[PDB]
């Protein structure tokens, strides 16, 4: 199950979108409250989540629904491991390190609502070496911390 | 003004820019991202034959190159390819235009402006254009005649050398090589050349996942970026399912993010690490070429996940499309990307606090579906949340959880 704490985040985050507080919120609200709670389900998911609560046609989700969801979606993601893999795939020889053009293509790729300024940032403030090499590992550290 | 021009100089801006960090940019080499040059080792002897063979394509061809300039261009063509020579490259696409030739969307306003990768994507585009309601129409760049001519006379050159070099001839085997690689330096440049030329949403057809190392990915999507940063794009919408699971949406639900969970990646083998490569030729030691697709089991979504989580109210612009930046008093709001001169306010308590920008951020997405519908400000102060639009308001106060009115 949960821990005690997270089910008081979530909750706390349930809580501002029960917009006249009966315990529950919108169906087609849940991808965005999971999401500002770190949990990221895949358009089908959402879709099966919403099916096994909404037969009655209603349209919404109970908060003890809500958790036995965040709970379900917690257990397949590794939020590290797949940071580390998705910039690994562009490391060609595996030794942790990309260009710091190559991380520059990267981010401005997979950034949705970057400016090109924070990419700049980004990279301004990396460890960048005498090859022009940065450790993504502690890249991502640096950004998460 | 010429029109190509204007694009190509906003092209070398991103290449330069993309370059910012090699700085291996000149006056006269200006670097294809994702497309190393392989310098030319050609005799004039070799290359006035090129020359010839390409002045003879274009002599005896359909298209609208004044004949009295057939050798000039291919001159022009094969010198601008050979050299990687950038304002040489520019001056070839304004003949074309001085031709009538163009560089633009044969729809004008109404193109929308799409991409490609793969085989099956011309059985996209029926789907596309009635899921429309203002009788705007799909382009792909293959529909834009200018384009097509220029790689018309890319093929041909690349062809030259299959049929002129021995490749038994260790130069002429390294000389068909740099061809290749100065053929693929322009097919990039003008690929980002069309990409430039986009607006409002644009689609992407990719079934099957979105791919790393190939054309759409090195020079067309920062392309995109781009002009989403500029306002002139809105949203990218990749298709990466199979035709009939768009049936029956509207034009503003067909497609997805390329970092929304659950969308593919194929890489191209050439593209893949070495790990990653040993595994594959392990099992098949012969069923991997260059351009064989190999689906990953990866997650271009996590970056995006790391974004929402490193940068303050990043998950407003992915969710919302508000900006929310560091003001001269606490937090400023506008449309994403922030270009629109109206700006209203965020003020906090306590701005610094992880948990109180949180907060706003969920009141923020619980209450407003864009900029317009917000007040011109908005406090948190002790636990409540207030609105200020000539009156003042507090919609909800915290005791645990969130209570309204
Ligand atoms: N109109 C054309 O003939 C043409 C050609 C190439 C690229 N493009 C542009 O780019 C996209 C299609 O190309 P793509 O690569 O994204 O799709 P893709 O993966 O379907 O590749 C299409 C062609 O590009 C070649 N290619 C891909 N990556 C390459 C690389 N790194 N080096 C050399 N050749 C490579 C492939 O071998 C194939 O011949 C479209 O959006 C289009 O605008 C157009
Ligand atoms: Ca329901
Ligand atoms: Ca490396």
């Amino acid at each position: 199950q949960l821990t005690e704490e997270q089910i008081a985040e979530f909750k706390e985050a349930f809580s501002l979108f029960d917009k006249d507080g009966d315990g529950t919120i919108t169906t087609k609200e849940l991808g965005t409250v999971m999401r500002s709670l770190g949990q990221n389900p895949t358009e089908a998911e959402l879709q099966d989540m919403i099916n096994e609560v909404d037969a009655d046609g209603n349209g919404t989700i109970d908060f003890p629904e809500f958790l036995t969801m965040m709970a379900r979606k917690m257990k397949d993601t590794d939020s590290e491991e797949e940071i580390r893999e998705a910039f690994r795939v562009f490391d060609k020889d595996g030794n942790g390190y990309i260009s710091a053009a190559e991380l520059r293509h990267v981010m401005t790729n997979l950034g949705e609502k970057l400016t090109d300024e924070e990419v700049d940032q980004m990279i301004r403030e990396a460890d960048i070496d005498g090859d022009g090499q940065v450790n993504y590992e502690e890249f991502v550290q640096m950004m998460t911390a | 003004e010429s029109l190509v021009a204007a694009r190509a100089e906003k092209v070398a801006n991103l290449y330069r820019w993309l370059d910012t960090d090699n700085d291996v940019a000149t006056d006269k080499y200006v670097p294809v991202p994702g497309f190393e040059r392989v310098d030319v080792d050609v005799s004039d002897e070799v290359k006035q034959r090129m020359i010839q063979s390409m002045s003879g394509y274009i002599e005896h061809t359909d298209n609208q190159v004044p004949k009295d300039q057939a050798e000039a261009l291919a001159t022009l063509f094969v010198e601008s390819t050979l050299d990687y020579d950038w304002d040489k490259r520019v001056e070839f696409l304004t003949k074309l235009e001085s031709y009538g030739y163009s560089f633009e969307a044969p729809h004008a306003e109404k193109s929308i402006v799409s991409f490609w990768s793969g085989k099956n994507f011309k059985q996209y585009r029926d789907i596309l254009d009635n899921a429309q309601t203002d009788g705007k129409k799909v382009v792909y760049d293959i529909d834009v005649k200018g384009n097509a001519f220029a790689i018309d006379l890319n093929k041909h050159l690349m062809r030259w050398g299959g049929l002129f070099l021995d490749p038994d001839n260790a130069e002429q085997n390294q000389l068909k090589s740099s061809i290749d690689a100065a053929t693929f330096s322009n097919t990039g440049f003008w690929s980002s050349v069309y990409a430039t030329g986009a607006q409002n949403d644009v689609y992407v057809i990719a079934e099957g996942g979105v791919r790393l190392g190939n054309y759409f990915w090195n020079v067309q999507l920062p392309a995109l970026r781009q002009l989403q940063r500029e306002g002139l794009v809105g949203e990218i919408r990749l298709l990466d399912k199979p035709v009939s699971e768009y049936k029956d949406l509207p034009a503003d639900q067909i497609g997805r993010r390329l970092t929304d969970a659950g969308v593919a990646v194929k890489v191209r083998f050439d593209a893949l690490s070495h790990e990653r490569q040993a595994e594959l030729l392990a099992d098949n030691p012969d069923g991997y070429k260059a351009d064989t697709l190999v689906e990953l089991d990866v997650k271009l979504s996590a970056i995006d996940s790391m974004l929402r989580e490193s940068l303050p109210f990043y998950s407003l612009r992915t969710e919302r499309n508000l900006l929310v930046q560091e003001g001269e008093e606490g937090f400023e709001v506008r449309s994403w990307p922030g270009i629109d001169g109206k700006s209203k306010t965020i003020l906090l308590d306590n701005p610094e606090d992880a948990a109180q920008q949180k907060s706003i951020e969920r009141f923020i997405l619980a209450n407003f579906d864009n900029f317009e519908q917000m007040p011109d400000e908005l406090f948190l102060v002790d636990n409540k949340v207030l609105s200020h639009h000539d009156g003042r308001t507090r919609i909800i106060a915290q005791k645990e959880d969130g209570a309204w009115t």
